[PDB]
RNA sequence: GUAGGGGAGCGUUCAGUCCGCGGAGAAGCCAUACCGGAAGGAGUGGUGGAGCCGACUGAAGUGCGGAUGCCGGCAUGAGU
RNA sequence: GCGAGAGCUAACUUCCGUAGCCGAGAGGGAAACAACCCAGACCAUCAGCUAAGGUCCCUAAAUGAUCGCUCAGUGGUUAA
RNA sequence: AACCGAACCUGGAGAUAGCUAGUUCUCCCCGAAAUGUAUUGAGGUACAGCCUCGGAUGUUGACCAUGUCCUGUAGAGCAC
RNA sequence: AAAGGUGAAAAGAACCCCGGGAGGGGAGUGAAAGAGAACCUGAAACCGUGGACUUACAAGCAGUCAUGGCACCUUAUGCGUGUUAUGGCGUGCCUAUUGAAGCAUGAGCCGGCGACUUAGACCUGACGUGCGAGCUUAAGUUGAAAAACGGAGGCGGAGC
């Protein structure tokens, strides 16, 4: 019994040809130049992943400071005065609190002051 | 009985190696190693120095009972 | 306003059925009990500890199971290629508490 | 999840270089250019204010006005290095001076060569730019 | 197929017992010699250790 | 986690047995946001116009991106 | 890196010993950078703490506090 | 008879090739070596050494402490 | 060397229209001309026409992740789909290597062909079955829509 290749080899090479969508040029169309550019896209996947995780990090911080400051005070000597202020410990997107509510950012700037004194 | 099954008794049939085929197991080179003498092959057990000769002693014949202890 | 923090459920304040990481007992009407970290009620604000005694009632809604991903992965000149698949399950609970 | 805004503002504000340390006047300039003073809000956005330097001219250097800064400019040919207009000699056209250091504060993409529309330098006392009144700045931090 | 390795036979490696491979002991054959007379007498019968695998298909049907 | 050893598996053709499907439409082809831990598998629609799926067992010419690999088609250089 | 020979007490030299790394090691730092510093990646999270290394703006975080030092751009290139 | 230090064609013939290149489906578990001897040996092999699988045994393994013996380097010294 | 296929049946397209023709458009036939003789299906590379969203201060292994814009609504109003602008990050693939984005090998692209096999009463192990102190046949004979018979001989059983 011979087994040639036939429907499989088209099947596989148009699930990667479909994973191109938008790309440019023979990455959209050439198989091979397709499968390739997944290789290095697969590392990009998975890093930025894990990235974008420490990216909102900084995107939080780099607001909370912001707000701090137009109150008086950096980031540092906040962050500060909430753990200081101990059971106070909301931590999680303060950048919301300080983005939209300012009556309350200001009363969480009070209660770090107090709690540095 | 259904022939539909049957079966063969579990661990008596194993798949073969199916060298090649994938860098899901066995890549490129195949069972074997990278360069060397190790490809289209030949050669025994036959170690190319010197390969343990020592002598013999040394008679021909021989023939012998059958046993009934 | 109101999220988790998604460390595993606790929250400040607003009511809106929402997604989270699986609550264990299901069916609906866990009434799933949530501790106050922070509240803004008449935009008079209450936080850390001091509001930590408000309740927030929620029932449980729905369990789920998110949109899928895939987990692969590759290194350069090794023939290192591995493709899996993975999916979350999740837990809608509709906020209503106090 | 997280907010992120309109684009619907402009905010215009004079800095007043006179007498000021420069490259302290410049990472002034420069983060209220990018926006680091209300909350970043986005990065992707240029959220960042108008800014309108006067007295240019009279901005204060240590050191050595002279001697220390060199500016070096390439032209693209052969000897086209020996363009060093340095020192004092820049402050025969103080307003570039000044918008060298902002430059080399804010990045170097798309948004930074957009973001230098937002520097506005004057080195006399006086700014035509009274249409869009902008109010002050002034000295340090904290 | 398989031959013997008649290399093997009337040579040292005698094959017998618990499966193991017992060979000769060697030097001072019929080579020349002076040397001590405890060890033209200790050059009887040894037994080989960590290659009889290759000696036994050299002779694994007993020749 | 490289050579390497081990484990469990996906898909292709053929064969035996079963369950069946097909001109009110089969394989093949084409699109797709569904499903499975992966190989993959289904749903629906368009095309086609005569065969074919699923399950269990068996046997393999059984899985390609490379080989200045082969055959064929078509491009670039260029309206030069 | 340490201990030695050969070498000019040269070499990203060569040859032994010894520890660690790369080889097969992703992640943060060292501008960039196999080997150096921190640290060994089962998968997900728009949650929290630290290590090396950092906190003027590019660029996350004290234009930090207290004593001094250097007015050379020393910092940001050897010596008799 | 358009390439003559030994023509062309067909055959042995799939010459031989310690040399180059290539060797394709998937997830899971473990995970090396570039050392030592020998070699018409040095970019190849054989046996060790390091990997894995299965069986047997069953803490015999690992650091660390105490006890005990062995040593002529660092340093030092000038008694050869 | 390459080699193939109208349709069940030639019923193989009278007649008309543009054209020297070639080619086509109708009318007819036929279930279908979505089969018309460059005659089953008709993938991909390659060439075009139309539409949506876009692009003429931009530095770029061509992606990836994040967010705004504009379209769209048949596994589909969502944790959608398509496409964009802008930020962050980001050194093709293989081979060969101490070490490859390498200015080191290979490759224009796509399709299909293309490489760990077979053999032998041969050795040596793992797993599974039958019979077990014993196990088994070879050549062949006779029957074959099927398999039985056939102890010659082979392996244990004694070693030095
Ligand atoms: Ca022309
Ligand atoms: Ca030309
Ligand atoms: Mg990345
Ligand atoms: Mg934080
Ligand atoms: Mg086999
Ligand atoms: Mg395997
Ligand atoms: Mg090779
Ligand atoms: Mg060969
Ligand atoms: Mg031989
Ligand atoms: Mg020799
Ligand atoms: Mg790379
Ligand atoms: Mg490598
Ligand atoms: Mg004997
Ligand atoms: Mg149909
Ligand atoms: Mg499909
Ligand atoms: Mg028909
Ligand atoms: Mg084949
Ligand atoms: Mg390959
Ligand atoms: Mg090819
Ligand atoms: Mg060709
Ligand atoms: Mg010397
Ligand atoms: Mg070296
Ligand atoms: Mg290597
Ligand atoms: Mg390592
Ligand atoms: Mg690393
Ligand atoms: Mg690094
Ligand atoms: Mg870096
Ligand atoms: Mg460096
Ligand atoms: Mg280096
Ligand atoms: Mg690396
Ligand atoms: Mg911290
Ligand atoms: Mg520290
Ligand atoms: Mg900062
Ligand atoms: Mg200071
Ligand atoms: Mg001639
Ligand atoms: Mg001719
Ligand atoms: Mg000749
Ligand atoms: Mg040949
Ligand atoms: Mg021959
Ligand atoms: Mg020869
Ligand atoms: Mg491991
Ligand atoms: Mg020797
Ligand atoms: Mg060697
Ligand atoms: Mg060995
Ligand atoms: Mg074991
Ligand atoms: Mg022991
Ligand atoms: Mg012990
Ligand atoms: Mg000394
Ligand atoms: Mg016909
Ligand atoms: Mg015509
Ligand atoms: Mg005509
Ligand atoms: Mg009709
Ligand atoms: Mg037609
Ligand atoms: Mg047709
Ligand atoms: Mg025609
Ligand atoms: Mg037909
Ligand atoms: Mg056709
Ligand atoms: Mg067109
Ligand atoms: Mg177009
Ligand atoms: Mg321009
Ligand atoms: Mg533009
Ligand atoms: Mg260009
Ligand atoms: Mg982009
Ligand atoms: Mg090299
Ligand atoms: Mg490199
Ligand atoms: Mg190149
Ligand atoms: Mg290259
Ligand atoms: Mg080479
Ligand atoms: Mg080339
Ligand atoms: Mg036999
Ligand atoms: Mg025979």
């Amino acid at each position: 019994p011979r087994a040639k290749t036939g429907i499989v080899r088209r099947r596989r090479h148009k699930k990667v040809l479909k994973r191109a969508k938008g790309f440019w040029g023979s990455r959209s169309k050439q198989y091979r130049n397709a499968f390739q550019t997944l290789l290095n896209a697969a590392t990009y996947e998975y890093r930025d992943r894990r990235n974008k995780k420490r990216d909102f990090r900084r995107l939080w911080i780099q607001r909370i400071n912001a707000g701090a400051r137009l109150h008086g005070m950096n980031y540092s000597t906040f962050i500060n005065g909430l753990k200081r202020a101990n059971i106070d410990l909301n931590r999680k997107v303060l950048a919301d609190i300080a983005a939209r509510e300012p009556e309350a950012f200001k009363a969480l700037v009070d209660a770090s002051r107090n709690a540095r004194q | 009985m259904k022939l539909h099954d049957l079966k063969p008794t579990p661990g008596s049939r194993k798949d073969r190696k199916r060298v090649g085929r994938g860098p899901g197991g066995t890549d490129k080179t195949a069972g074997r190693g990278h360069k060397g003498q190790k490809s289209r092959s030949g050669a025994g057990k036959g170690a190319f120095f010197e390969g343990g000769r020592s002598r013999l002693i040394a008679r021909l014949p021989k023939r012998g009972f059958n046993n009934v202890g | 306003m109101f999220a988790i923090i998604q460390t595993g459920g606790k929250q400040y304040r607003v009511s809106e059925g929402d997604v989270i990481r699986v609550e264990s007992l299901q069916g609906e009407a866990g009434d799933k009990v949530e501790l106050k970290a922070l509240f803004v009620g008449g935009e008079q604000t209450v936080f850390g500890e001091d509001a930590g005694k408000y309740t927030v009632q929620a029932e449980v809604v729905e369990h789920g199971r998110g949109k899928k991903i895939y987990i692969r992965k590759y290194k350069s000149g090794v023939q290192y290629r591995r493709r899996t698949g993975h999916r979350q399950n999740f837990t809608a609970i509709k906020i209503l508490g106090i | 999840k997280t907010y992120i805004p309109k684009n619907d503002e402009q905010n215009w504000v004079v800095v007043d270089a006179s007498g000021v340390p420069l490259g302290r006047l410049a990472t002034l300039i420069a983060s209220r250019i990018r926006g680091k003073h209300r909350p970043d809000f986005t990065p992707n956005m240029i959220q960042g204010d108008f800014v309108v330097v006067i007295n240019a001219a009279q901005v204060a250097l240590t050191g050595k006005k002279l001697d220390d800064k060199v500016y070096t400019r390439y032209t693209g040919y052969q000897g086209g290095l020996k363009t060093e207009t340095a020192r004092e000699a820049l402050s025969k056209h103080p307003e570039r001076v000044i918008e060298h250091a902002v430059f080399g504060m804010l990045p170097k993409g798309r948004q930074g060569r957009a973001m230098h529309t937002r520097l506005k330098v004057y080195a006399g006392e006086t700014h035509p730019h009274s249409a869009q009144k902008p109010q002050v700045l002034k000295t340090q931090p904290l | 197929p398989k031959m013997k390795t008649h290399k093997m036979a009337k040579r040292r490696i005698k094959i017998t017992g618990t499966g193991k491979v017992m060979a000769f002991k060697s030097g001072k054959r019929h080579q020349n010699t002076g040397k001590s007379g405890d060890e033209i007498r200790g050059k009887g019968k040894g037994f080989v250790l960590a290659k009889a695998e290759w000696a036994r298909m050299k002779l694994m049907l007993p020749r």
